[PDB]
């Protein structure tokens, strides 16, 4: 039985056709072999199929987190070449074909709603754009107003700053003939193409025509102040008025009657006016009172301001048959016998004239 | 001073002097020599006498404003207000030959 | 001693209750055995409970970086059904209740800035928004200037653009019952609903004045062009002006003393008028020079415009007693003494009527 | 050869000094171990120095995703404290001098498009802005449009919203001393600091000038309504006009020749007016037609209105010499020899009085 | 030609009549067949004779301006101005009776 | 009734008077009380006798209208126009002494 021993020492091995499956304590083997690290850090890997993870990924060189499939992607990295960097940033990109484009989502309970597209032509944003800062446009056509028929728009070219309009179902379109308003970028000048309606007081320091030259009768279509009613026939209405302290002063007329100068004095109660000087439908020009010229020349060479008898003079005493001479009457007798006679005169623009006899 | 002789009736020369005569009727009366009545009256002094006497120098007509006159066929003459002239009445009784003379 | 060599053949060979223990070369054995490339990989594995990277991590398929925690979540993922995909793009999406949303934020040191929010309604944009290209807002009240006690926006929608102001304390809300500004957006006029002050001139081709009808009285209140400051008394003030080559022309007045029509010739250096026609405090019409009619019939009816004497006549040589008979004078002699006479006439309005005697 | 079974079966026993490598079946070796689950997750394992991935990634925690680099980093997480926290959002941050910013870009083949960064002070959107939302600013320079050689931008300061504009070369600039156009908040009235051109009609309910006061030659400078456009000598040119039912009337002139009042019949076809009450150069007040005062006494006090022979009477039958009194002539006789006389009257202003004698 | 007879003041018969005898004390002569004289002015020829005579036809007063007459109480009647009718003279020694006559 | 004596002419006294006499050479008369004849006019009845007597009473000018009188150098009386008044003419055959007598 000396060899028993050696038998049983043998059989106390471990066998080549077992293949360590006579391995009495196998977790034991593992740890003796230095494979503990080794099965401990596999069972808590990360799977190339997928998986869970309870700690962060941290990249700690210039390395990229990418989707890649069908020759396109989408990646994200950080680029930094030292601390003092002054072009550093996180970047997000898509690729290859330029149309790749990034979206922003949120999810209600089974709802998506899609919140914010970024295309390579333009940031679409699906809700409100709330800026706590200025908002800034660098293109002419800076800010618009795309909705329903017409859309608004202000382009700001450099020289001038236009509030302008598209056509009609061209909301996103360039801008029409249209210029409602505009100023002038270097002096400030407010300028509008399209013609102006106010309500209430317009006040202006001064108003300035456009003014007209022409013929008498285009009058009628020079351009003016007017009024935009008609006045009504045989009523009143005033176009201008200067106000005084105690009376005002008017232009105006009595529709289809009267147009002239009309004052009312402060004080009046009841209707009509105080002063009236105006043409009449005849072209006539009356006044409630008097008509004052500076110079009467005109009328004071149509009438007699005076009639007098002049000096009397003496005939000579004579015949049977007399007859006084032009202008003259007789005044009175002497008998030899004589007649006293006056010439009758007239004075007509200052100067007397005598009297002429048929 | 001022003297007018043989003052006459004629037409019109001017447009003024036509206008009147059309208008008013006014008879233009002119001196022997040119001169218009009606505008040298006020070349006339103020407190003179003017005389009117007749071809054979009878003065009829006395006054001290020449506007009051109506010399058709007569002459008038400016003379200084004294009292030698003073006594002149418009009868017959006083002739005028380079001033006043008594018959 | 021959079964000695047995014996030390069984203790040259790995015994079963000592597990590996008795290895002479632990490295070898792993090696001989195959498992140096398991060893490596996993001592290089990324682990579950969070590591660092030196190299970029790339999905290959439709796969997700997610964020998923307390039945909410946030992820990251590239849509793209092959390269010829229309809508293909890189999506970042929060859930499960909508209002889980996105912020970005920048540190400095310790300081943390937060930058941008995106909510379920609203892109927050917490500093500028400066954009290279062209703002535009598809929504009728399209933009907004919220600052301070009243916010201001422009609203078009679709047929007109408003200037819009809010009630104050509500500068985000909507629009009150002002109507500072707006255009038509069809045809391009521009009205204004709460008046209009312009400092400097105001220049227009017309003026349209929304004239009023009706009493007399009513003149102080028609609408009309006026001077909002009052005429001081005895003080110049004109309204409108007409300029001509040499001289200007003005409706103005003298407070309380004077208004109408005044010139000034452009030679003039002292103080005054050129000419005047204009109506008193009283009501008359006064003219500095002459007042020219081109009809004076209303004038000539009132005078005598010429006498003289008519034809002359004579009596029937007669009585011892005789009167002239109506409006004649004696004017001759002849001596059956005869008497010269005259009729005496007056012209009125160009006809000649003889005089009455009382 | 009882021992030679003994020393077959020890040479049937793995060998120390062979190290495993007289394994007869490697694979079958690590199996039996235990080790296959072990080799299967190291082959499967994400390696730390980069890996592509079949499957998505999820954090279960709190836990970030990160690239740091020379003190500096871009980070991504998800902040939530529990399902209704009611401040839960996916973050992006870049840290940790406040210039590292976010940038997003997009790849065409080879070329590189960016699209947007997001940086400490600004979001810059490199592309257009289309909002489907409205657009809101909460800065008081809230709107601007720096293009070329002037900014422009739109001011509200909570009381007034202005139309601002920028020095040259200064787009982006604060706003300069210009006040082209401003609305007051709280009321709605439009002002304009700049002056303002209108094309076509501008329509106001009244016009209010900024009318002066002053001396009489003053009048030429006045603010007024006026005429742009001077008019030409002898053209007509009407500034105001005022509409009847069957006429119109206008405040005009013939160009250094007439000023004032003309009136044209709408049934007019040949040039010319059919009244005119107007200034001329030199001064005088003239009218085509009548002028009718209300009271003629200023023209009445100037003339003879008629002239008769007052009543007879008789002298004393006296002298050889008589003279009739101062303003009598001699109209009859009676023979003691009696004359008749009468006394020539005028009536000047309704008043008969007799005449003088020289 | 015109001839006028008996001519008399009577009232204005119309309202333009009646002002200028309110406001002129205009005496209205009417010939004895209803026409107003001052109207009738107009129609006679300028460059003929008008001549006046009374009741009796004894011309009294002769003129070529019928305007310058005031016919109250006599009768107006035109006649050519011919040499045969230039030598009446406003004297009684011519008379009318479908023309001048001597004595 | 109204009764003005012994009226002459004198000088305007007032401002209005000065202008009259002054630009239409107005002779203002005045009764020997005082009363300015051209004012008292409108004061006369209208269908009263107006009498004008010398300073012996003769009547020399009657009328009912008092407009027409030149009282220069006369008295003017206003008496009742009575069937006892209406026979005295403008001849010296009437005088006045309260009331109008024969010769």
């Amino acid at each position: 039985k000396a060899v028993k021993i050696a038998m049983d020492n043998a059989n106390a091995r471990l066998a080549k056709d077992r293949n360590g499956a006579d391995i009495p304590n196998k977790p034991l083997f593992i740890q003796n072999l230095g494979l503990q690290e080794t099965v401990n850090r596999a069972r808590n890997a990360v799977q190339k199929n997928g998986d869970t993870l309870s700690g962060g990924l941290t990249f700690e060189n210039d390395s990229i987190l990418a989707w890649i499939r069908n020759t396109d992607w989408a990646k994200i990295g950080f680029k930094n070449d030292a601390d003092s960097d002054t072009d550093s940033y996180m970047w997000f990109e898509t690729g290859d074909n330029g149309n790749e484009y990034f979206k922003w989502r949120s999810k209600q309970s089974t709802t998506t709603k899609d919140l914010m597209n970024l295309k390579w032509d333009a940031l679409s944003v699906l809700v409100n754009a709330i800026v706590n800062g200025e908002v800034i446009s660098k293109s002419a056509n800076g800010l618009r107003i795309a909705y329903g028929n017409y859309g608004f728009f202000i382009r700001n070219d450099g020289s001038n700053t236009y509030f302008m309009l598209t056509n009609s179902g061209d909301n996103m379109g360039t801008y029409n003939g249209l210029r409602p308003l505009w100023i002038n970028n270097a002096t400030g000048a407010v300028s509008m193409g399209r013609g102006l309606n106010v309500s209430g007081d317009t006040l202006s320091d001064r108003f300035a025509i456009n003014s007209s030259n022409g013929m008498w009768i285009q009058m009628r279509d020079n351009n003016a102040i007017f009024g935009k009613n008609i006045v009504n026939t045989d009523s009143a209405q005033a176009l201008l008025r200067q106000n005084h302290a105690d009376r005002k002063f008017m232009i105006g007329g009595l529709g289809n009657k009267q147009f002239g100068i009309y004052m009312i004095n402060n004080s009046r109660t009841a209707n009509g006016t105080d002063g009236q000087a105006y043409m009449d439908n005849n072209g006539n020009w009356l006044c409630g009172a008097q008509v004052i010229p500076g110079n009467y020349a005109n009328f004071d060479s149509r009438y007699v301001r005076d009639v007098r008898l002049g000096t009397q003079s003496l005939t000579g005493g004579l015949s049977r048959d007399y007859k006084a001479p032009s202008g003259h009457v007789i005044t009175g007798f002497h008998t030899d016998d004589k007649v006293y006679i006056r010439p009758v005169q007239k004075n007509i623009n200052g100067t007397w004239y005598n009297v002429a006899s048929a | 001073m001022m003297h007018l002789k043989n003052i006459k009736s004629e037409n019109p020369k001017t447009k003024e002097q036509y206008q009147l005569t059309k208008n008013f009727d006014v008879i233009w009366l002119w001196s022997e020599d040119g001169k218009n009545w009606y505008e040298e009256v006020n070349n006339f002094q103020d407190d003179t006498i003017k005389i009117v006497y007749d071809e054979n120098n009878i003065i009829v007509a006395i006054t001290k404003d020449a506007s009051t006159l109506n010399p058709e066929g007569f002459s008038v003459v400016e003379i200084p207000d004294i009292t030698a002239n003073r006594r002149a009445d418009d009868s017959g009784k006083w002739m005028f030959k380079d001033g006043a003379v008594v018959k």
